[PDB]
């Protein structure tokens, strides 16, 4: 499943 | 930006042997005790697949012949063995800061 | 399944615009970013941006800032790239993905007339 880690997703917003 | 240098550009491998790509950051792509790096295989005319995720997770649908290892700056992509449906470009990619970044590919072919 | 259909390859003239999308079936574009990379045979794959479709935020990456808007509908589960003020160095295929960056699109080749 990558859809939490292919990503960093810690602040994807910031 | 995370800079990514893949070693080395062309790579021609024969059948059944091991071959091994490197991507190295110039900067860490580490964060929280994971490693945010991508590993894709790119044939022409078609999408990049990835392969690999958060360094050494096989990405499903994908052949275990392929695996990830390293951390921190240094990555490595080993296929074992290779096959000829392995001919194509190898990316990494970071995720771990903004903007995303690609290495510059490494073109895969069969003697 | 999930699947990222693109909208059809565009011939573009210098100075002119254009809006590609990535229309998603079989996820709820809601639930995760989409994001839009680049790629030319010589500079290769490059990353324009994310868009949370959820609430409408935006990343570019700076080379992008003033070139690229991404938008999305959720009423319609599409995205949609505008490129403004094309010039030759925006001739490339463009993709986007998602469920993290593990699903892509197929491609939309923009090519751009002298």
């Amino acid at each position: 499943n990558a859809y939490n880690m292919s990503i960093r997703r810690s602040m994807a917003e910031s | 930006d995370i800079v990514l240098t893949q070693s080395p550009a062309s790579l021609a491998v024969s059948l059944g042997q091991r071959a091994t790509i490197s991507c190295k950051a110039s900067q860490s792509v580490d964060h929280d005790g994971d490693s945010y790096m991508n590993w894709f295989q790119q044939k022409p005319g078609q999408s990049p697949k990835l392969l690999i995720y958060a360094a050494s997770n096989l990405e499903s649908g994908i052949p275990a012949r392929f695996s990830g290892s390293g951390s921190g700056t240094d990555f490595t992509l080993n296929i074992h063995p290779v096959e000829e449906e392995d001919a194509a470009t190898y990316y990494c990619q970071q995720t771990n800061e903004d903007p995303y970044t690609f290495g510059g590919g490494t073109k895969l072919e069969i003697k | 399944q999930v699947q990222l259909q693109q909208s059809g390859d565009e011939l573009v003239k210098p100075g002119a615009s254009v809006k590609l999308s990535c229309t998603v079936s079989g996820f709820n574009i809601k639930d995760d970013f989409i994001h839009w990379m680049k790629q030319r045979p010589e500079q290769g794959l490059e990353w324009i941006g994310r868009i949370d479709p959820a609430n409408g935020y935006t990343k570019y990456a700076p080379k992008f800032q003033d070139k690229a808007t991404m938008t999305a509908d959720t009423s319609s589960n599409t995205a949609y790239l505008q490129l403004s003020s094309l010039a030759s160095e925006d001739a490339a295929v463009y993709y986007c993905a998602t469920y993290g960056v593990a699903y892509w699109g197929q491609g939309t080749l923009v090519t751009v007339s002298a």
